[PDB]
Formats: C-alpha cells, structure tokens, sequence
C-alpha cells in the first residue's frame, strides 16, 4: 500500500500487490526463515549442486 | 400534564336547560376546543382499561 | 335474519290510466339509487339518465346500470308502490313480462339491459306526477351480449356517413329484430371506441406467423362452416406478412402476451349483473334464481 | 382370527399448584389480563451511613426509588372436532342403535375437552420455566459479584478487569463439577462445597419473607427448590438423602377483587389500588404512624396467611441448614416429543495456529527425540486429536 | 378445578354452528315451530323492553372469515406494524418445508425503487422500517429479470387485513384473515378493521355536485404498473376505491395513469421486444359498506386511513392496457 | 387462550443455572475446513477460463431441516467448519497457549468505561496504546488488528439473510464491531441481556454442517464466549513427535524444539485421550 | 340451519373391480346440473356434452362449467354415491386424484378445466350401467393457463404438417411445446400418438381471427376523428405494422365490412369469455403427504 | 430419552454410534473388569442398576 495526492488535492488510497514471495519485507519472512524454505525447496525435486 | 378529552363511562348527569341549538354548525366549525364525534354505533360506553 | 322489502311513499293518487300498465307488470325488474325502507320516487324509474328532452344513448344507461341496486316489484297499491330488494346472494321468484317475448328454461343465463326495442312501450309515464317510469329488459346473454354487439358497430357506421337492413338489427334464430335509434349520445360510444384502438391495433402488433399460414391451408380448397366469411378469397394482407420461415419458441410468448390481453375485453364488453336460474316454470312464467354483482 | 384386547392410556393430571415448583413463585388468581395494562411497583430504600471524625466531607443520607412492570404472555390450545359428531350431538334419539353412537360420540367432545386442559397445564408449567430461565445468571456472574469485598469500593477501571479474570478462574476450573467429581481423589466433599457455594450466595431479599409459605413438617423452612433432570437427579439422590419427604403448601389461589372503591377509580380514572381499604387506613383513618415490622404482617401478607394447607409430597434434603427441594421435570416434557428446556447447549470457540517459525536462538528442551533436529525442515501441518481420537493432520 | 369444566362448556356448547334443521314426521306440525331466523318483523310494543326484544337479539346470522397462518424471514416483515396492514404471498419455489415470504404496501415501494415523484410521503417513512433497498432485493436476484417480461405480477396472491402477531427476533408468526371480519386476541369482541397509507390511496368518486346513485357495495382495488426509472425497470402500486362496478374504472384507471404511457412508449418506439408490451393489470380486494368513513391516524411522519368492515373477498390480475 | 402476568418481586439475583452433568459432544472438534465459494458465491475471477480451473482444483433443504446433497452420512458427529487468517511467519507461540483472541489486540469491552463510543473503540483498532495483554508487542498481527485489516474485510459484515441458508462463521464472533460495542454497558445490565436475548448468528444444532441458524423457537445454546471475548486452545503438534511426548510423559513434557512446538488445551471440560491405551486426563 | 345432501341412486350395483376405482378418491370436484337431493347418473358427469358418439369440443364444456353447479364426493356405498352440494363461499377438505399429478401449493388460485388428455387417464369407466361418468380437470390457474397455453401452440403447426411437412421440424416442436417450467419444475404431458381434437376449434378460431384482427383496426383508426379523440391513442401508430397501413377498404365493399364488423367482435368476445375464468375455488391451507386442501368456493 | 428427542436426523443416529463403542470396550465383560479395580464391588452394583 501507499497513499499520495491529486497535485492540489486530498490523499487517495492506492495499491499494489507484491508478486514474488521475496517483496515480502524482512520482518514478516526473515532471513534465516527464507533460506529454510529453498533446503526444504532442494530436497523435492532433488537438483544436486 | 395537558388535561385532555377522555371517553371512559362516566356516570354522567344532565341539567335542565337544552344545548341542541345550532350544534350541528358548531361543532363542526369550531365552537369549542376538543369536540368528541359519535356516528351511530361508536356512541356508547367505552371499553374500560386500566 | 334480514327484511328485503322497499315501500315507496307517493305524493298524488292514482288515476286508472297509470294504474292499468303497472297492474299488467305486477310482478318485473327495475333497478333504484338507493338503500331504505322508504323512498322517493325520482329514483325508481331509470329515468333519471333516460329522459325525454335530452338524447339519451344506452352506453351511459348501461354504465349507470352496473351501479344501481337492483329490485322486484310486489304489488300496486293505489297510495303507494310496494317492491322488494333483491340482496347478493339471495333465492326469489322472478316472472318475465318483457314484450318481444323470448322463452327461458333451467340453467339459462340472464342479463339486465336498457330498454332498446321501443322507448314508447317499455316507458310509461304518470302523468299525474310528471315524472315517467322507465324500465330495464332482461334478455338472456346469448342475445345480452348481441345488441352490445350490434350497438358498436351503428356509431361507426354513421360517422364515416357523415343500410337500416344492416346496421340496426340484431338477429337471432327465429325473429330478426329492429332497434331502437334516432337521438343518441355517440361520445360514450365514443369512449369506448377510443379503448378499442388500445387493444385492436396492439393485437396487430403481435399477430402470430404460426396461425396465419393456417388460413391459407384453410380457405384455399376447405370449405369449413364458419369460415364462409371469407367467401373462399384470401385477403391481402396474409399475402404480405407470412414472407417468414416459422420457428416454434417466436410463437410462445406471443401467443401468451395475445393470451392475456383478451382476457382483459370482458372489461369494455361487460354486462351488468348476471342472474344465473336454476328453476323455471312454463305454464305460470315463474322463476326462481340468485343474483350476482358482476 | 380374535381380539384379545383394546388397551388404553390415560394421562395423569398434572396440575401447576401440587408440583414442587410452587415454592418458588406466589400464585394469585387474577380476573382481566385483557383490560390490564401494567402493574407498578414502588420501592422506598433508605439507606443509613457512619459518622467518622476522619478528615472528610460527611454524606448526607440517601434513598432509592425502583421502577418495576408485569410481563405479558400467551397461551393457545387447538382443539379439533368433526363434523360427524357435531350433528348427532344434537340428534333426535329414537332408535335403540343410537345409544352406543351418541354415547360414542359424546366421549370424542369429552375426550377433546380434556385435552385442552391438559394444554393449558403445559403452559403453567412451560412458561414459568421458560422466564425463571429469562432471568437466570450463571454462576461465574453471581459469585464475583457476590462478594461485597469487591463492591465495597466504586466499580472503577480495577475492579472491573480484577472480577474478568476471576470469571475465567471460575469458567476454566469450576465448570462441569460433576464430572470432574468422580477423577477427583475427594468426591463427595466437591459437589457438597460447590452447591453450598450457590445456595446462600444467592440473595433472596424476598420482599415475602415474614409470609408463612411453605412449610415442612415440624413446622421447619423451606428455603427454595433447585430444579434438575433425572440423570442429574439419581446422582443426588444417592449423594444427598430425602430426609423427610412431606410439605404444606396451599389449596387454591390469591383472589384479586375489584369490588367496593377500587371500582371507581378503575372507571372514572386509570388507576385502581390493590388493599385499597389497608391503604385507606395509612392517611385517613389511623395516619401518621411510623413503618415498623409487626404492623406490615397483617397487610404485606396478600391471602397467604389465610389459603388453607394441605399435604404435598415431594423430595427434602438438608444442605447446609436450608431445605432444598429437588424436581424431575422430565415428566412434562418427554412424554410428548418436546425438547426438555433444562438441557440447554453451550458452544465455544477453540483457537489453533499451523504453519509457524521461531527466532535464531533455537534449542531443545527435550527428554529424547533423535528425529528432527536440522533447521532445514520447516513443519508446514498440524494434527489434532479427534472427538473420536484420531489424530488428522 | 370442578367449576373450570363448566366454563369450557358454556363458552364451547353455546358456541356451536347451528345444525341442519332435520325433523321426524310423526310428531306432526312442529317443523315450523324452531324455524326463527326467518322471521324478521317483531311486535313493536309501546316501551321497548330488552325482556320483550331479546329474541330479536338473541338471532344473528352466521358470519365467519378464514384465517391464515404464515411464516416470515424476520426482516421482510417490519417489527412493528399498525395491525391493519394488507398482505401478499410472494411465493416462488418450495424450498424448505415451512417457508413463506411476506410483502407490506411499503415494503413493495421498498422492493421496487419507484420514486418519490410518484409517492413523497412514504419515502421517508419506509426508510427506516427496512434498509436501503438492498435489505430485500438478497432474497430475489430475479427482480431485474422478472420485471423485464412483466411477470412479476402473476405470483402475488393477495391476503388481505392482519389479526394477530407474534414476533420474535429470528421468526415473526403472522395470523392473517381472508373473507374479513376477524376478531382480535387483545380484545375480545372487538373487529379488526383495515388500513392502507394515504400516500398509496387514489380515490375516485369526489366530483364537482353538477348525479350518482349509491348502493350497499364499494370495491376496494389494487393496482400494479410496470413502468420504467433510469432506464431501469421499476414498478408502480397505487391503490383504487369505487362503488361504481367493474365496468367504469378499467376505463378510469386509464385517465389515472395517462402521461405515464406517453413518456414511455417513445423508448420502444425505436425497438421491438414482445416480451415488454405487458403494462399492468388490476386486482380485486373486498367490499366495505358505502356510507362508511375512514378515520385518519398518525405514526412516525405517516398519516394512514382506516376502514370499518371490511370483508375480504380476492381477485385476481387482468391486464389492462 | 389464556394469559400470564408474571411479575419479580425481590431485586436479587434469584435463579442460578449450573452447567453440570457432560453428556455428548456433537460437533467433532473436527478439521473440516469453510469454503467461501459457498459465502460468497456473488464473486468471481475476471477471466472465466481461470475461474474454471481453480473450482476443479480446489471444491439445500429438506423438510424444513438443512441438508447438504454431498454427504449421505457422518459418523464423527456434526461435522465442524474451520476458517483462515494470514499471520505473520514471525508471530509468537507464547501468545497461543494462553486464551486470547484470534485477533492480536485483546477486546474485553467491560473494562472500559460505560457509554463511550471512543474509550471504546481504543481498545480495538488503534496501535500507539499497547496490547492490554502484552506491553513490549501492540498487536499480534497488523494483518488482521489494523482498522483496515484481513481481519476486518472478512468479517465486518453483519448477516446477509439469503433464501439459500447460509453457513457459521466462527470469526465474526471475534471480528464484528458492532456487536462488540453492545457490551459497553456497566456489568449489571450486562447480566440481564446474557439469560434471556441472543447475539447476532450464532451456529445450529442437529443438522449436518454448521449452518446459520434461523429458527428460534427451539434454540437452546448459551455461549459464553460472546461475553468474555476470547478463544481457547487445544492441541497441536506440527511433527507428530510431540503428541507422543505429550502422551508418554506430561510432567516432564517438552514443550518447544527448534522447529516444533505444542499447545496444552485449556478449556472447561477435560477430556480423556485414548491413543492406544495411555491416558492424559 | 340449512341442508345439503346429493343422493345419487342407482339402477345396477357396482362391480368389485369398480368400486376400487372410485375408492381410489374420496373427496373430488364434480359438476352436477341439479339442484335437488335424488338424482339420475346421467348429469353427474361430462358425458352430456362430451361423449362418445359425438366429436368432443372445447366450448360447450366451458359454457356448462360455469353454468353448473359443483359438488364433492364423501362416499361410495355400492348400491349409491353420496355428493356434497357446493354452496358460494363453503368451506371443506378436498385430496386430489388427477392425472397427471399437478403438486399443489397451499394459498394458491384453482379454475374447473376439462380433460383433453388421454381417455384412460381422464375418466372412469361403468360398465356396471354402460354411461361414462367424466372428472373436470382441477389445475392452478397459472398452470391451467401454461398448460392450454404451448397446447394450442401445439395444434396449430400439426396442420400444417399435413398440408406441407417441409416447414416444422418435431425435434423443435417436441422440445419447447410439451415442457411446463413453473415453481422452477418441470412437467410432461400425452403427445398423443392415437391420431388433439378437443383443441381445434380455438384453433379454428384464433387463426381465422388473425386475417380478421389486423384488418379490423384501419377502419377503426379513420373512424370517430376529432378533437376529442381520445390522446392516448395517438401512441398507436407507432404500434401498428408497417404493412396494416397500406390497406383499402375500396375492394371489400360497404355491405361486406358490415359483415366483418359484427363477425370481427363477436368472436373476441366468447373468446374472452372463456379465457376469462370459470367456477373456482381458493384453497389457503394444505399439506403434501396426506394431499387434504381446505378451500372455499367462488362462484362466477 | 436426552440423545432421540430432536429426531433420528443424519447427525444423532452416527453420534449413537460413536457409543456403541464407548459402551463396548469400556463398559463390557463388567464381571472381569471389576475385579482389577480398586473400588471393585460398586461397580457392579452400578452396572447392574
């Protein structure tokens, strides 16, 4: 979300979505969290490095 | 309290002098504040409630 | 239960003169404007709508008869009438009179209608009050509607003018008829007309395809009875409007909205009430029946 | 082929005043609900306080005015008839076949007739249980409040969130106390100190309390009647005894007359009294004599003083030191495939979370488990032990 | 309890239909000797004494309507209501067992969206008896189709007065009447008469003096026109009363709703749809004895009529146009 | 007919009702969760060629009794619904074994003064005062607190009454705010509406799921939970380990591992679990 | 304290194969020209209009359901029936047996029809006296008018089959024409493969009407034109089709179009005559499994 | 009479059924089981009544 206004007029409520996983902000999915996901990500379709 | 008209079955008492004269006018062209109608069969003793 | 009689009061005595027509209908039907015991007598006749010296037509009178209440004489006192009420749901005697006599069984089927066969005959006037006595004629429905039937088209006909073998005259099996036509109101008429675009001109709209090709099928080689109107000619209007290749579900909802709107022209070819018997009697003219505000 | 019988049911007569619920209400017969409106209740409620010589504004005195109302009800019964019986009701009765027809058919009226007392008896009983429950607290509300060590001071913002976490130390612990009665290594000494918890923390306050209502034998009290099912009912029967087993209660009904003066303000006015002559007493005929107890008796008691006793039979337990009887309304309930009002249905919320992370300290409070142990697996399921449990996922 | 039994046999054996009047022969001419409703003039005595008027008192006639019992979703029927309402059944498809639908004369303003250049009075007050207009339109999705084709008016099944509610806040228990004068439950003796709101009355027999006869009869009637607001289809309920018999007010009805026809027929002057030249048609709703007043009351504000003796005697729809 | 004036006559508090005896738990604290395809029906995808696909990949009455045509019978009891909110990854187990709200503010109105509409509505939405429950925390989630939040999109929304019966929602009773700001009152009226009145759609009884109740004149159903505004915990496990360890040994229970973790339930009435022959009361 | 009681009483006893048949109702609507107590079978039927020798039709039963008087079955002893006279504005309890089976509703609005449907579903047959006796055709008015309504669609295009079968197609006429979608259900009635005949005079009727009809009106328009004329029917011309307006009265001549315009009104009377109902009776309560109704009557 | 009274519907014949089981195998063979009991010998006389 963010809020910003016609030039010379009152604040709108206007809105996006965030599309990828990774424009989740830190504080709801940090980063200890999101590397925890792609080890359990790498063991189900098996890419071996 | 605005002491109004009330319909509750009084025992009434009559005079001796008649009042009949000219009513039908009268009261239809306000005579006198808060005139009560009877048209046939409302006229009789009201329903007493308490 | 209840008392149906309706005495009226009477300002002059009689003469033998206007005795002697209200003795031969001792026993008919004339409608009166009002509810009491006792009455007046400008309202017993009908004519108070049916004068002299106005034109009166009978679309007003027939309105005017759907409102009234409706009535059965008893006897003919020379100070005063005596009738009785007919109520709506109620079992009388009734006993027809009426001049161009016509025969009633049971469960026949009757309609109260002006008097439109001769105003001289079924109006008699009492002279020694000044005000006449106009009475209603009942018919049974089959021709009730016929005259309602014959009276539409005669104010169609003298506008466009603007013969008497045609237009006045309602037939029926047995007797062909003459009606009664010189000074008549044409805007009730009128009126009535004016409604008649306002279904007849709609009904044009919608016309069926499906039911049109039928004809065509019909009068072209099939002699049927009553199709003789068209006397085994196609019209010209069902060469132009059937260019179409039909189709099954074009033909529902136009065949429902030309469903109901005729159930709506009983409301322009109403009657009045309706007196369906249930007893008749031949050697005395006795019936009995109830009556229906309708 | 035979018959070897017609068999019958005949039902026994419940009527409202010989049940064992009249020890909790007043009756009074009462002429026109119909002409009724209301039916006010003044309340005087003086209230004395301490003169203390601390450093403060002394009080003057106080006094509490209560409003009260009546309550309307309704009642219907629908009785059938057929017309075929209607008829020969009224038959001419001249053949030696129609005295087992209009015999026959008088006992379908007088059968019908019966049943819609039997109705009315229903709402007797229905419609005071249906409103003693319209006014019902639980217990979690009443015993927090019935504590006056906490409305000693105002209701302000501590003592408000002080009783809401004793609400919940009642509601988590003290619920379903039967149940827990029996895992419990006590028993019989918690079902005793919970319904002696309920019994006198009920304040009666009982404006008939000088009146002479219900006593036992030996001229002993009865002090209210707690009202249950059956299955509850054998558990307390076992638990508590039937010490006695006998009452008096009374053998009609209060009238309520509007004879005499009463009638003439009923007419000309709204208003009418109710012991007009006892009121007339207080400002004419004796006045200005101060209120005082031995004179209320002979005029706070309506007729209950003079209504006849008789004998009633019903259960009697000592509890505490207060009789309580104990009912079975089941009788009138599950007869006539009607849903018994008693066993009402508590529903709740239950809050439950899945899918979760903790922060970078982990650990392992654990007594052994070998398995999970890497922060590369993130549990992404919960499981739930079933009503009928079995754990889904 | 003895005394009880009594009670319920003298208000239930004394409140019989009176039987058919069936008599043997052989006791001889005594079939005439029961026969008293018939008679209907009485010995006119010097003083009226109640002693010697009483069997023309003690007979009456056999006079009983037909009650109904409803059932109602709590919201289409408003908590309060001034007891003399009239009704409809809105019934469309037989989904539960014991289900039924209600609709109020202000509610079907509710329903309709019809504009308060029709009708200004009610506006305000329904407003706050119901939401607004969308508290109602969630039981019937259909009511932008059904007013389309004009078939909205073939599922209305007309009541008429109301007698006796019980309302809870989930189910509202609605005792309706048909054929009319239904004694109350407050009161006994006492007769429910009808109302209808002034804004919704349209009435016809007030003229310049300039003669019309009377009778025992005036017929109140219902209305229904599809007519059309913001392109959009909406209906139109009025109401009509006349003692003037069926033939008149057809023609009459049509000086009542003339300029309405006017603005409209320009719209499908440009298009044809079969489906939309259906106009509007008329019920019937009972009798009231003419000569009878109403008396006008007041609400929260809302002036309404009342009528005395109503019977209630239905109808059903013809399309008029 | 016959009519009852029925008057009380004392101003104490002179009827108790005790919930006693446990009989039989109807409704199967069951995992069944609630499709919203059938609340909100009126709503779609605006592409009909996705909106086909997802339905396939995801998921009336009768005798005055509502019936569901996709279930010939249970056999776990009414079968229960169960409902979704977004949380934080981040959120904190220590908040979850305690009874709170599914909110993150706590919404005990009666501490609040009596008749105020903005002492009232600080408790609920607002973010500078802290949690009335924690003091480092202000919310549990601005996901579904925030005055605009999840948890106020969803359930707002008082009862649209619909001729097909609807279906219970457990998160309205904890998300609707005009409900909520019925309990402002002080706490003796706050008795007085608890025996007798009834709250804005609570859930049935003998039916098959957990409809919208609409009759009234049979409904029993007391819940507390409308009053004192919070929601119980029950068990959870999220490796099936720590069931066992819950089952095998309670005192010594482990109650959190790095990635796993449980909730003891706390409720008024106490179970017995019977995974094999081990019992935890 | 009035009586009504309809004996009906017999020449011949029933058989034990016909007495169950009329055990199958008890309680059914019966038109009966009479108003006495004893009575001979043959006007309690249909059978003296619609019989067997004679053509059926489909006026003439419904000019004789509103002339008649109806009655109820409450019995059937097996040497006499039992009927109940119907007074205006009774009350009592009616089941239905009528085939095929309508489901009802309670508060709904009933009309008297005539069955034009199969023989051995419409009447029962005696041959304990060799005389039909015939049921009216009890159906709610929204459906009585539904199910004349695709009927008569129905008629109309089979003649044109015979004369031309290049121009309908069945598969189109069997699909919209035999289904009835009313309370959202769905009906399907006899297509009749025997040969339909009682329906042919209506479309006798409203198809020569239709080349009567649309020629009526331009006579009318040109008739009664003023000042007064009445405003609204300005509108109707947008109404009118474009064709009806290039029509002269030149070539039917003056003495012919007196013969149209009596014929021209007089069928779209005694056509609104029986589209306008017949005898009915209201029914406010009801229930399905036991399929008892409470009614009361309205006559007409 | 507690568990019928609202019907025989689809959900109270399946929740009778959870107990005949419940009933099964706690409360069968009631002889045997109570002879390992501490109580004992209520037991019994509770099942019996």
């Amino acid at each position: 979300f963010f809020v910003h206004p016609c030039p010379g007029a009152r604040g709108s409520y206007r809105a996006t979505h965030r599309t990828m996983v990774g424009n989740i902000p830190q504080p709801l999915a940090p980063r200890e969290f999101q590397e925890s996901r792609g080890a359990q990500f790498d063991a189900v379709t098996n890419m071996t490095h | 309290m605005e002491a109004t008209l009330e319909q509750r079955p009084f025992p009434y008492l009559a005079t001796e002098a008649n009042l009949l004269t000219q009513i039908k006018e009268s009261a239809a062209d306000g005579l006198f504040k808060s005139f009560q109608l009877l048209l046939g069969k409302d006229a009789r003793e009201g329903s007493v409630r308490f | 239960a209840l008392d149906k009689s309706i005495v009226v009061n009477l300002t002059s005595r009689l003469f033998a003169d206007e005795l002697a027509a209200l003795q031969s209908k001792i026993g008919s039907v004339l409608p009166l404007g009002d509810c009491h015991r006792l009455q007046n007598i400008q309202a017993l006749g009908l004519g108070c709508v049916c004068s002299r010296e106005t034109s009166p037509d009978y679309i007003q009178i027939m309105q005017y008869l759907s409102k009234c209440t409706l009535a059965v004489l008893e006897e003919v006192r020379p100070d005063s009438l005596r009738l009785t009420r007919m109520d709506p749901s109620d079992n009388l005697q009734i006993k027809n009179v009426y001049a161009p006599f016509f025969q009633w069984d049971s469960n026949t089927q009757l309609a109260v209608l002006p008097p439109l066969f001769s105003r001289k005959d079924s109006t008699i006037v009492l002279e020694s009050n000044g005000f006449d006595i106009v009475f209603p004629m009942v018919v049974p429905q089959q021709l009730g509607h016929a005259i309602l039937q014959q009276l539409l088209v005669y104010h169609i006909y003298s506008k466009i003018s603007a013969l008497d073998l045609y237009t006045t005259n309602v037939s029926f099996m047995g007797r062909t008829y003459r009606l009664d036509v010189d000074n008549t109101d044409p805007r009730t008429a009128l009126r009535v007309l004016d409604d008649l675009s306002m279904y007849l001109c709609i009904l044009s709209a919608l016309v069926p395809r499906g039911c049109l090709r039928l004809l065509t099928a019909l009068v072209r080689h099939d002699r049927h009875p009553l199709t003789e109107v068209f006397e085994g000619v196609v019209p010209d209007e069902v060469t132009r409007i059937d260019l179409d290749q039909l189709s099954v579900p074009d033909d529902i909802t136009r065949m429902r909205v030309m469903f109901s709107y005729l159930q709506s022209l009983s409301s322009i070819f109403n009657l009045g009430p309706r007196l369906h018997v249930y007893a008749y009697s031949a050697e005395t003219l006795a019936a009995s029946c109830w009556y229906s505000p309708r | 082929e035979a018959l070897l019988g017609v068999y019958t049911n005949v039902v026994e007569f419940v009527k409202f005043l010989e049940t064992a619920l009249a020890a909790a209400c007043v009756n009074t017969e009462f002429k026109d609900l119909r002409r009724m409106i209301d039916g006010k209740i003044q309340f005087k409620i003086s209230m004395p306080t301490i003169a203390h010589g601390d450093g403060r504004r002394p009080n003057k005195q106080r006094q509490y005015i209560v409003m009260k109302a009546c309550n309307k009800h309704h009642i219907g019964a629908e009785i059938e008839l057929a017309a075929a019986d209607i008829e020969l009701l009224f038959a001419e009765k001249e053949t030696p076949l129609d005295f087992t027809e209009y015999a026959g058919a008088i006992k379908t009226i007088t059968s019908a007739l019966q049943f819609g007392m039997d109705a009315l008896e229903r709402g007797l009983v229905d419609t005071v249980l249906a409103v003693k429950l319209r006014h019902a607290p639980p217990v979690f509300i009443l015993k927090t409040l019935g504590d006056p060590v906490y409305s000693e001071r105002g209701l302000k913002k501590a003592v408000k969130s002080d009783m809401v976490s004793m609400f919940k130390a009642h509601l988590i612990e003290h619920s379903f106390f039967l149940d827990k009665a029996e895992l419990m290594t006590r028993g019989k000494q918690y079902v005793l100190t919970m319904l002696s918890d309920m019994l006198a923390a009920v304040c009666e306050d009982t404006v008939f309390k000088g009146v002479s209502t219900y006593t036992t034998a030996s001229g002993q009290q009865v002090a209210g009647v707690l009202e249950t099912t059956d299955s509850v009912m054998r558990r307390l029967m076992n638990l508590l005894g039937q010490v006695e087993s006998a009452m008096s209660g009374p053998a009609a009904y209060a009238s309520y007359v509007v004879r005499g003066a009463n009638l003439v303000t009923a007419v000309s006015y709204g208003r009418a009294m109710r012991n007009f002559e006892q009121f007339m007493a207080r400002i004419v005929d004796h006045p200005n004599a101060l209120p005082s107890v031995e004179g209320d008796k002979a005029a706070l008691a309506d007729g209950h003083d003079e209504i006849q006793r008789t004998r009633i039979a019903a259960s009697l337990v000592k509890i505490g030191d207060k009789f309580v009887a104990i009912e079975s309304l089941q009788r009138m309930y599950n007869e006539t495939q009607f849903p018994c009002p008693l066993n009402r249905r508590i529903q709740y919320t239950y809050f439950f979370p899945v899918g979760l992370h903790l922060p970078v300290p982990r650990y392992s409070t654990s007594v052994s488990v070998r398995g999970v142990e890497s922060p590369a697996i993130q549990s992404t399921e919960t499981w739930v032990v079933n009503k009928n449990n079995v754990p889904l996922c | 309890q003895a005394e009880n039994a009594a009670r319920l046999g003298r208000q239930v054996l004394g409140l019989l239909p009176p039987p058919t009047h069936r008599v043997s022969l052989t006791r001889g001419p005594e079939f005439a000797r029961g026969v008293r409703d018939l008679l209907s003039k009485y010995a006119a005595s010097t003083r009226p004494t109640v002693g010697s008027l009483h069997e023309a008192l003690r007979q009456a006639p056999f006079r009983q309507p037909t009650y109904g019992d409803f059932l109602v979703y709590s919201q289409t029927f408003s908590p309060q209501e001034p007891l003399g309402t009239f009704l409809f059944s809105f019934k469309q498809e037989d989904n539960g067992s014991s289900m039924d639908m209600l609709l109020t004369p202000t509610s079907l303003f509710m329903l309709s969206g019809m504009e308060a250049a029709k009708a200004p009075q009610t506006h305000k007050v329904a407003g706050v008896w119901y939401g607004s207009g969308s508290g109602l339109a969630d039981f019937i999705p259909n009511l932008s189709e059904l007013m389309d084709t004009g078939e909205f008016h073939t599922l209305l099944t007309p009541v008429g007065p109301m007698v006796q509610s019980v309302h809870s806040t989930f189910v509202t228990k609605v005792t309706s009447a048909m054929k009319g004068v239904g004694l109350a439950r407050d009161e006994p003796r006492a007769h429910v008469g009808l109302t209808l709101p002034c804004d919704m009355l349209v009435d016809l027999d007030e003229s310049c003096p300039m003669r019309e006869p009377a009778g025992l009869n005036v017929t109140i009637y219902a209305s229904l026109v599809y007519l059309r607001v913001n392109q959009r289809p909406s209906m139109a309920l009025t109401f009509f009363q006349s003692g003037k018999g069926f033939a008149e007010v057809v023609a009459m009805i049509k000086d009542h709703f003339t300029d309405v026809i006017r603005t409209k027929y320009i719209q499908l002057r440009h298009e044809l749809y079969i489906n939309r030249l259906v106009f509007g048609a008329v019920c019937t709703l009972g009798t009231v004895p003419f000569d009878s007043h109403p008396v006008h009351q007041s609400l929260n504000s809302l002036p309404v009529l009342v009528f005395a003796n109503f019977e209630a005697a239905c109808g059903p729809w013809t399309v008029f146009l | 007919t016959h009519e009852i004036a029925s008057l009380h006559t004392a101003l104490g508090y002179s009827s108790v009702i005790a919930p006693a005896h446990v009989a039989a738990i109807t409704t199967d604290m069951g995992v069944h969760c609630q499709d919203l395809f059938m609340i909100f029906p009126g709503d779609a995808y605006q592409d009909r060629q996705l909106h086909d696909y997802i339905k396939m990949k995801a998921g009336g009455y009768a005798a005055g009794v509502p019936r569901c045509e996709n279930l010939p019978g249970l056999s776990h009891g009414q079968l229960a619904t169960c409902e979704i909110i977004p949380t934080p990854v981040t959120s904190d187990v220590a908040y979850f074994q305690t009874p709170s709200n599914p909110r993150g503010r706590a919404a005990c109105v009666v501490s609040c003064d009596a008749y105020s509409n903005e002492s009232a509505e600080r408790l609920l939405y607002d973010h500078s005062i802290p949690d009335p429950a924690y003091e480092c925390r202000s919310t549990n989630n601005p996901w579904a607190s925030q005055r605009g939040s999840l948890g106020d999109v969803l359930y707002n929304i008082t009862f649209r009454q619909t001729a097909l019966p609807g279906m219970y929602s457990p998160c309205r009773q904890f998300f609707h705010k005009e409900d909520i700001m019925r309990y402002n009152r002080g706490l003796y009226t706050l008795v007085n509406e608890y025996s007798a009145r009834l709250a804005g759609a609570p859930a049935t009884s003998t039916t098959d799921l957990q409809y919208v109740v609409v009759n009234g004149t049979d409904v029993f159903l007391d819940q507390p939970c409308h009053m004192l505004q919070e929601a119980y915990p029950t068990l959870a496990a999220s490796h099936r380990v720590m069931l066992d360890e819950y089952m095998s040994n309670k005192q010594t229970h482990a109650p959190v591992h790095m990635g796993q973790y449980l909730i003891e339930e706390v409720a008024p009435m106490k179970r017995l679990l019977k995974l094999g022959n081990k019992v935890v009361y």
